[PDB]
């Protein structure tokens, strides 16, 4: 019809994507650190 | 019906399936089956017409007979060993009773006769539910007791199901009957690997559910239940017909599509057990399913059928309601072959 | 004209870029197959004074 | 029989269109003369000039990774050595018999 | 396994065969399922009482209840079919075919 | 090998992000550049192979096929430019996408260090060809043709898969290098006989074998020009390549099991060459000629001697080029006359002299005139067969005679005589068609200067 | 919140919107008559919403911009040609009849949507009911074939079996001599050629079949030309009678929810208007269909969804 | 000059109740367009 | 051209397969929709299954 870009939905979509990416980067960092500590590499 | 009542009935069906999946007592599994059957009938009769009532009564008769047979198997197993836990049966007769009850619930040949008629009678959404969600509980029970099954009987019913589905799909113009025969053939493929590997059974089930969901949602989007009605879709939604053709190619087991993953794996598994003849016959018979999928593709997207004049008006309108998971279902049903080793997740 | 024909000829650059990326990926995959470098009986060679690896 | 004999509403079969009609010097690539000319030019330059000539010259001057001259030189020095020492040129055994252990039959 | 158990089992088998016959009168089909469940109740009760398994004294009643609920639904279905044809004949349900 | 695969993949977004009137130019230019890049695979070794990675490896049997596959795409685009003029941009982009996907699958198939990966890609090539045939074909028989081209293939290919997995369950691997190095003899057993059949029949059906060749005339006649070109040039050679790869595990059982296929091929070459003499359709005649040439290649592979393998490789390359050229000539006639009946348009030498020269050179290469690579492969196979048995010379010479007969019959019927009077729409040949013909024929006469590039790994 | 099951669940109910004034009504009259004037006058007097009689390009007025499209893209039929040469070889008569029936179905769906969503009643000219009379006329004059009437009956059954008929029907009675005199007085050259047999056959259909069948399930107000001039009496007649014999009082809140879901989503309303029955007057070949569909797509605001058309002037496309 | 596309006669092959009609199944009828039968 | 290629090679592999699959499909899919016959077959199969295996 005749509707504006719903900035609530846009903001929620961007926020979900950014939160997921930040969470993934963090999770990878502690995954690497935990693996290194457990296997006695560094 | 009322949306509240519809949601309650859908959650009751899911709770029955869940009750079957999480319980360790045979009585609770039987209760879950009863709950699922009780809540499933109004879903099949959501749109009132004589055909839907006939489909619902046939489905009820079949499922109630299967439930009585299953309870007979449970009681005989209790008689020969006072056990209620779902595990190896310990009785030869009880296992056969259980196998026939679960084959009747699944629709495996020679208990297949109800599936095409029930699917034709009910609507497309009811058929989607019946062909996707209603296979989880019997297959889960079969997986739990796979060490008990006689391989001869299970493999006989699997090969019979594949043959019957392949032959019965060749004679159909109705899309719902085609889906029903396809489901019978896929159930036959699923149950032939239970004696050897339940992981392959689950992988085949997941791939089949994905493809069936995609195909049913495409059929609902382009609201067609016959071949000739589907032949008109290119004149309004050619992209839908293209997606449907790719999905049909995947359902026929062609590489590099997703539908090649199960059969391949299943064949591979069956070769590790020195079973060569049976997978060969299964593939040769699946060629029939591919033939009628290809006929549908010819009639839908690879050729342009004549249209009517009123179609012009349909050019001016767009769908109000959309399926959110349809693109994901299409992609997962066509392009997941490179991710095959992920089956180690014991899906 | 710059900033105008780019919007009409941007597609042309893609194939050449792919060729470079494929070469880079081929070298990167080569770097994972060095388990026998300077170890084959045919080409056991003593390294030059200012050499690290016989081949890359 | 009031039937029209017209089985359906159909467009008539169009007649084929000549590219030479609206454009002599048409090169048979496109009905747009500019795109036609540039398609001809790119096909001729990248097909006849680049691939056909430069690729053929590149194939002609490929280095001897098949080792034809290497094998010829090896055979030349080997024949020179055996002829000088009176050895019987090629031997009939491909491997030395002393290092093969046959199974004793005792039949 | 004594003779009473085999008698109840053959009663269940007779009821199942009678259901699978379908002469006519879908009401008779419901009656055959009903005899099947009655035989199941009798034999489960005998097994549970004989072995003195105190807790499963629950499950016969439960079985009855659930089966009885099923019966209700079947009756409804039968009734509705009759509302379309005026009779509960089996042969009227041939609109859907293989 | 990724330096060739990645640009072929990038051909797709470039095609779909192109202007409506630049798709042909961009596709042709970048496909030609990909061909030029792939031309550097020809630098092969006298030793094992070009083992790029665990997944892809190159060989002097694979390299000529790869180069021909990369070279065929620009010619297919040039041939398709004409008859797709009146069609929408999205559908033309889809057609080019199908061609690009076919090239990608063929490229990955020819390297394919794994036998299961080879099977997957070798069957993945089926889908684009079927869509091209059943979507952009003209007559009503195309659908039927597609069905044949489908099921025959699968009827051969489904047992092979089973055999393949069976081998890996016993050997432990399906890597071609490990298979070659760890090969063991096959005992004369019924189980081994059926394993042999499951390994062979899939590649036999796509050559095609004489008894199993029914799908080829339909598929090649009802396909569009690009489809016919790719079917005759590259897709027929998949069976030969697969047999050359797979016969390493079938010894010594090949000695006994080769007899029925050898008889079928030796008699079917005569049968199909004779069929060519009585043909009312140009495309069907060219298809039957392809069947005869592939019968000769089957004989060569079954004999499994060094000269046999060299001749088979040379003949596969030469036949691909010659058959593509012949199909292009037939299509140039068809787009003018719209009939595809050989007897209808006559005496075209007086109206199209340069096209008559192209017809003559194509017939000469099909006739296997020395020192063309067609005759190089022919003669190597014939000499190997003569060493196999001196009586093969009768059948081989008869095939040569009939081949010359039907090639010159095809040339004389269409080019010589008197022009048909009522046909007045024979327009002068376009620069596109002449360029296509030259781009077919110069590679052949230029490959006759360096034969070792197409003589395979046993050179 | 676009209306759906969730709106029904939370608050949205239409039984509270019905204020005994809705009264979906329709007006039936002979070709060239006061039914249009009477329908409008009823619409202003009763506070209802008037729906002008559906034409060839009624659907064009509700989609995109309201301006009509070309004849080749909308309808592929013309009333002027039907009047000029009703026995045409290309089957314009039945194509016109089918397109008009589909337009009336769409307009009835729109009227029902408005009434159920707002509670305000509507006034209509010839609806999906009584659209058959012209068909019968065309059959009795020989303008169309029989297979046309079976196809029309099939489509009409499958479509009209799912909507509620109007509360009261208003019929304006006009004799044929005076109808022809009024036709001649308009001055339309194409309407000049309507034969009196066609008008008489059309008149016969309304009285013989249409009046008794709507009398038994609805309420009927037979008016003449003189008594249709004063709308006060007609409005008083509408107010005095109370609809208690039709299916409307038997409707309830869930059936209203189902009907409101049906009236939206116009694709499902028009679903059975294109059933695969191959009548030469209406079936279209693949080549012509493809060409016309391509032409329709190239229209300014018709390539994409309404909010995603740059050439029209939609902005923020890459964020919608 | 024009690619063949299915006509009405080609389409009517797929319009029956089942494919491959037989003497016994000749009298079968396709289901209604909407899955509703007249109550008679 | 005619006896072998157009007739007998067609008769052997493709036409025979098509005919056999056609007949089998006709036999399989031709049930009148009467659940009496269905459940009679169910009894038959159930009876056969119990006896053959054990
Ligand atoms: C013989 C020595 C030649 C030396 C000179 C160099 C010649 C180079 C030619 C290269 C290939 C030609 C390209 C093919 C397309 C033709 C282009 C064209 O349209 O012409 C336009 C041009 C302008 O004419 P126009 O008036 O505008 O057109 C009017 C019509 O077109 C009407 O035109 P037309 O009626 O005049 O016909 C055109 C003409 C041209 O069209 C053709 O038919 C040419 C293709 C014939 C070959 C067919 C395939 C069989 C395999 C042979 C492979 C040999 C290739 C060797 C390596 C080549 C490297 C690329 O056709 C003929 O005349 C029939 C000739 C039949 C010859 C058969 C004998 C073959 C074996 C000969 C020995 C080869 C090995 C020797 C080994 C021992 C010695 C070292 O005409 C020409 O220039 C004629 C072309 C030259 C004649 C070629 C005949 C012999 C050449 C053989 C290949 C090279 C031999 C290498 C050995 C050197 C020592
Ligand atoms: C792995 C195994 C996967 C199994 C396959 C998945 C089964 C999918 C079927 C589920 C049930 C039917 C369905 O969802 O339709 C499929 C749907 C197609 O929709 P449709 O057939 O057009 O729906 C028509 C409705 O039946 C028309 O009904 P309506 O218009 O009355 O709907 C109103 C709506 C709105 O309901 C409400 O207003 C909610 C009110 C809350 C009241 C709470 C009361 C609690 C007591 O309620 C629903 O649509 C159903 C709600 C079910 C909730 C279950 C929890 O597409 C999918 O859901 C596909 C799902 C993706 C695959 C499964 C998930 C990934 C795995
Ligand atoms: C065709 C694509 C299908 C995709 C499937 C749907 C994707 C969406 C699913 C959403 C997330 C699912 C994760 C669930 C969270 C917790 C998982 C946990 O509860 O279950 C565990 C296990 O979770 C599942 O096993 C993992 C599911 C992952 C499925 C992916 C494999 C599919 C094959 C590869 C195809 C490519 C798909 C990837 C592209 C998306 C433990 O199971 P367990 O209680 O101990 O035993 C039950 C199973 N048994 C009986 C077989 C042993
Ligand atoms: C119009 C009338 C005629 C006018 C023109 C007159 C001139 C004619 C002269 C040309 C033809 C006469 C033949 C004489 C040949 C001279 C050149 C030849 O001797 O060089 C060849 C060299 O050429 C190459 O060998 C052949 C070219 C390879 C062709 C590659 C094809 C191009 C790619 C296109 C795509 C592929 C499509 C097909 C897929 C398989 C062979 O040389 P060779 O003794 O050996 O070694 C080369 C030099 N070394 C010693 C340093 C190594
Ligand atoms: C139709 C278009 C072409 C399609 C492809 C055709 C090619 C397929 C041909 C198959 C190759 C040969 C098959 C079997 C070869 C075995 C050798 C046999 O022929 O000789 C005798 C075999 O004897 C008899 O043949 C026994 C079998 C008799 C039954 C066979 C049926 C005869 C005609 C069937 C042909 C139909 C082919 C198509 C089937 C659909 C020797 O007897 P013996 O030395 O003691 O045992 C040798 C085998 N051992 C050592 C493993 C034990
Ligand atoms: C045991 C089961 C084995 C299953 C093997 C399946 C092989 C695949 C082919 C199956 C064909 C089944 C369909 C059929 O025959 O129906 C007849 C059908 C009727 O036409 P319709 O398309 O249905 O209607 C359109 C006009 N109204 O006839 C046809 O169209 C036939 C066209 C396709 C022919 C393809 C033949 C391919 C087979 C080649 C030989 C190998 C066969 C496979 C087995 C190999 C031997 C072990
Ligand atoms: C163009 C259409 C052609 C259709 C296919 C043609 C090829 C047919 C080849 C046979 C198909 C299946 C063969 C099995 C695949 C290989 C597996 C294998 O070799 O294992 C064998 C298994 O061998 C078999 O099981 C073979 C059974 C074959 C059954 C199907 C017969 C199909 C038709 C037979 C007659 C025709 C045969 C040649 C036809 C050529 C094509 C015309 C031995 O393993 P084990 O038994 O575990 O170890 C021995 C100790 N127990
Ligand atoms: N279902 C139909 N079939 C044929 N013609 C129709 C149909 N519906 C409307 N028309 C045409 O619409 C025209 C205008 O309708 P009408 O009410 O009679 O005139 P006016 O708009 O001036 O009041 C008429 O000429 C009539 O024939």
């Amino acid at each position: 019809p005749h509707g504006s870009p719903d900035w609530l939905k846009v903001g929620l979509t961007l926020g979900t994507s950014v939160f997921l990416w930040i969470y993934l980067i963090k999770q990878h960092k502690e995954d690497v650190l935990e693996y290194k500590r457990r296997n006695g590499l560094e | 019906m009322n949306p509240i009542i519809y949601t309650t009935l859908i959650m009751t069906v899911m709770s029955g399936t869940m009750l079957v999946m999480i319980s360790s007592h045979w009585l609770l599994i039987w209760i879950g089956f009863e709950m699922n059957l009780l809540a499933m009938i109004p879903v099949l009769m959501k749109n009132f017409n004589p055909r839907a009532t006939e489909a619902a009564t046939k489905y009820f008769l079949t499922q109630a007979t299967a439930s009585m047979m299953l309870m007979m198997a449970i009681i005989i197993n209790l008689l020969y060993s006072g056990q209620w836990t779902i595990t190896k049966m310990f009785n030869p007769v009880a296992m056969t009773m259980m196998t026939m009850a679960l084959a009747m619930k699944l629709g495996l040949s020679p208990f297949h006769f109800w599936v095409p008629e029930v699917t034709q009678g009910i609507s497309l959404q009811a058929g989607l539910l019946l062909l996707t969600w209603q296979k989880l509980a019997p297959l889960s029970v079969l997986c739990q007791i796979s060490q008990s099954i006689n391989p001869n009987l299970m493999l006989t019913m699997a090969m019979l199901s594949i043959l019957i589905g392949g032959w019965g799909g060749l004679n159909q113009t109705q899309l719902r009957k085609i889906m029903a025969y396809s489901s019978i053939a896929h159930m036959g493929w699923m149950t032939a690997v239970l004696p050897y590997n339940t992981t392959m059974t689950i992988l085949n089930l997941l791939i089949y559910i994905t493809m069936t969901l995609a195909m049913f949602m495409l059929l609902i989007h382009s609201s067609a239940t016959t071949t000739l009605s589907l032949s008109h879709t290119w004149n309004k939604m050619p992209v839908i017909t293209s997606l449907m053709m790719v999905t049909l190619l995947s359902m026929g087991g062609l590489p590099p599509l997703s539908g090649f993953m199960p059969k391949w794996m299943i064949i591979q598994e069956m070769t590790k057990n020195e079973s060569i003849i049976m997978p060969t016959l299964m593939a040769m018979t699946a060629l029939l399913n591919l033939y009628f999928y290809m006929r549908l593709a010819y009639s839908s997207s690879l050729t342009m059928f004549p249209s009517t004049n009123n179609m012009k008006m349909k050019w001016q309108f767009e769908h109000t309601k959309q399926m959110k998971l349809l693109p994901t279902m299409i992609v997962l049903s066509t392009l997941v072959l490179p991710m095959t080793p992920a089956l180690s997740s014991l899906n | 004209n710059v900033l105008q024909i780019v919007r009409d000829h941007w597609v042309h650059i893609l194939v050449p870029v792919g060729f470079v990326f494929g070469c880079y990926l081929d070298r990167r995959s080569d770097e994972k197959l060095t388990a026998f470098r300077n170890k084959s009986l045919l080409f056991k060679r003593e390294l030059r004074p200012n050499e690290e690896v016989t081949w890359k | 029989p009031p039937e029209p004999t017209i089985r359906l509403q159909e467009d008539p079969d169009p007649e084929d269109e000549n590219l030479y009609e609206k454009n002599p010097d048409s090169h048979g690539y496109d009905k747009d003369p500019i795109v036609d000319l540039w398609n001809m030019r790119v096909v001729f330059f990248f097909g006849f000039s680049i691939v056909l000539v430069l690729g053929s010259t590149f194939v002609a001057y490929l280095p001897d990774y098949r080792m034809q001259e290497w094998a010829r030189r090896e055979a030349e020095r080997l024949v020179k050595y055996r002829e000088a020492n009176g050895l019987p040129l090629m031997e009939s055994n491909c491997f030395d018999p002393n290092k093969i252990q046959l199974p004793e039959d005792e039949d | 396994m004594p003779l009473v158990y085999m008698n109840i089992i053959m009663a269940f088998a007779i009821a199942l065969a009678g259901l699978l016959m379908y002469r006519s009168h879908l009401m008779s089909s419901l009656l055959c399922l009903e005899g099947m469940m009655l035989s199941l109740f009798i034999m489960s009760t005998l097994i549970i009482l004989n072995t003195h398994f105190t807790l499963a004294n629950m499950m016969p009643i439960i079985l009855l209840v659930f089966a009885a609920c099923e019966a209700a639904l079947g009756l409804s279905l039968l009734v509705m079919v009759s509302n379309t044809y005026g009779t509960d004949y089996v042969q009227n349900l041939n609109l859907l075919q293989c | 090998m990724l330096k060739i695969i990645i640009p072929t993949t990038m051909l797709l977004p470039m095609t779909w992000m192109s202007k409506h009137n630049m798709i042909w130019i961009n596709a042709t230019v970048h496909s030609l550049l990909i061909s030029l890049i792939s031309l550097s695979l020809l630098n092969q070794l006298g030793e094992n192979s070009l083992n790029f990675s665990l997944t892809f490896f190159s060989d002097s049997l694979s390299a000529p096929l790869l180069v021909l596959t990369t070279w065929l795409l620009p010619l297919m685009l040039m041939a398709s430019q004409s008859h797709l003029s009146k069609e929408t941009t999205t559908r033309k982009k889809l057609y080019i996408t199908m061609l690009i996907l076919l090239q990608l699958f063929l490229i990955m198939t020819f390297t394919a260090t794994e036998l299961i990966l080879f099977y997957i890609l070798f069957e993945a090539t089926l889908v684009p060809t079927l869509i091209i045939i059943t979507r952009w074909g003209n007559q009503t028989e195309r659908l039927n043709a597609g069905l044949y081209f489908l099921f025959y293939t699968l009827a051969g290919s489904l047992p092979l898969l089973v055999a393949l997995v069976y081998i890996q369950n016993t050997t432990g691997s399906l890597n071609f290098l490990i298979i070659h190095y760890w090969s063991h003899p096959l005992s004369n057993s019924w189980s081994n006989i059926f394993m042999w059949l499951a390994c062979i029949m899939a590649f036999m059906v796509k050559m095609p074998l004489y008894g199993l060749h029914l799908w080829l005339p339909k598929a090649h006649v009802e396909a569009p020009i690009a489809g016919s070109m790719v079917l005759a040039a590259v897709l027929l050679k998949l069976g030969g390549y697969g047999m050359m790869r797979i016969t390493t595990i079938l010894n010594p059982l090949t000695n006994y099991m080769a007899y029925p296929f050898l008889m079928l091929s030796m008699w079917g070459m005569i049968m199909t060459s004779s069929i060519c003499l009585r043909q009312t359709d140009l495309k069907s005649l060219i298809a039957y000629s392809s069947v005869s040439h592939m019968a000769l290649v089957i004989v060569a592979i079954m004999i499994q001697t060094p000269w046999s393998f060299m001749g088979a490789t040379a003949l596969m390359i030469a036949h691909g080029l010659t058959s593509s050229m012949l199909f292009c000539l037939a299509n140039t006639n068809y787009e003018r006359v719209h009939s595809r009946t050989m007897i209808l348009a006559r005496g075209l030498q007086t109206l199209l002299p340069l096209m008559a020269t192209w017809w003559l050179v194509a017939s000469l290469t099909n006739l296997a005139l020395p020192p063309s690579i067609n005759l190089i492969g022919e003669l190597f196979i014939i000499t190997a067969s003569f060493s196999w048995s001196n009586i093969t010379i009768i059948l081989m010479g008869m095939n040569m005679m009939i081949t010359a007969l039907y090639s010159l019959y095809m040339l004389i019927t269409t080019q010589r005589g008197k022009y048909t009077h009522h046909i007045n729409n024979i327009k002068p040949s376009f620069t596109r068609e002449n360029a296509l013909m030259a781009l077919h024929i110069l590679p052949l006469l230029l490959l006759t200067l360096n034969p070792k590039m197409i003589l395979g790994p046993l050179y | 919140l676009q209306y759906g099951p969730l709106a029904f669940v939370l608050g949205e109910r239409t039984t509270r919107k019905l204020t005994e004034t809705s009264k979906v009504i329709t007006v039936d009259g002979n070709i060239c008559s006061g039914k249009g004037r009477l329908a409008r006058e009823i619409a202003e007097k009763l506070g209802l919403r008037h729906f002008p009689e559906a034409g060839i390009h009624y659907a064009d007025s509700t989609t995109g911009d309201g301006k009509p499209l070309d004849v080749q893209l909308s309808g592929n039929c013309s009333l002027e040609k039907f009047y000029d040469d009703p026995k045409s070889n290309d089957g314009n008569s039945y194509r016109l009849q089918s397109w008009l029936y589909a337009s009336r179905l769409l307009q009835y769906a729109d009227a029902l949507e408005h009434l159920l969503s707002t509670g305000q009643g509507v006034v209509l000219e010839r609806s999906i009911y009584s659209d058959f009379v012209f068909l019968e006329a065309m059959y009795r004059q020989g303008f169309i074939r029989k297979q046309c009437v079976e196809h029309y009956n099939e489509v009409k059954k499958v479509t009209a079996c799912e909507y509620l008929p109007p509360h009261v029907v208003v019929y304006v009675d006009v004799p044929v001599p005076e109808i022809q005199s009024r036709i001649q007085k308009k001055g339309n050259p194409h309407e000049m050629k309507i034969t009196a047999a066609y008008l008489q056959d059309i008149e016969n259909a309304y009285k013989k079949t249409f009046l008794p069948e709507m009398s038994e399930k609805c309420e009927v107000l037979q008016y003449s030309a003189r008594e249709a001039e004063d709308a006060e009496k007609v409005v008083e007649d509408i107010e005095y009678l109370k609809c208690d014999k039709g299916p409307w009082p038997d409707q309830d809140d869930r059936t209203f929810h189902r009907l409101r879901m049906l009236v939206q989503n116009k694709l499902e309303v028009l679903n059975y208007t294109t059933i695969p029955v191959y009548l030469p007057e209406i079936t279209i070949g693949a080549h012509q269909s493809d060409r016309v569909f391509q032409k329709f797509t190239e229209l300014p605001g018709r390539k994409y969804s309404p909010g995603y058309n740059e050439d029209v002037g939609d902005k923020w496309i890459w964020l919608k | 000059a024009r690619q063949w596309q299915p006509d009405v006669e080609w389409a009517e092959q797929f319009g029956g109740a089942v494919m491959y009609p037989t003497k016994e199944t000749a009298h079968w009828k396709p289901p209604p367009w909407n899955d509703v039968d007249p109550p008679k | 051209s005619s006896l072998l290629d157009l007739i007998w090679l067609e008769t052997i592999l493709p036409k025979t397969t098509s005919f056999i699959q056609m007949k089998m499909s006709i036999m399989v899919s031709n049930q009148k929709g009467l659940i009496k016959l269905y459940f009679l077959s169910f009894l038959i199969t159930i009876m056969i299954s119990m006896t053959l295996f054990n």
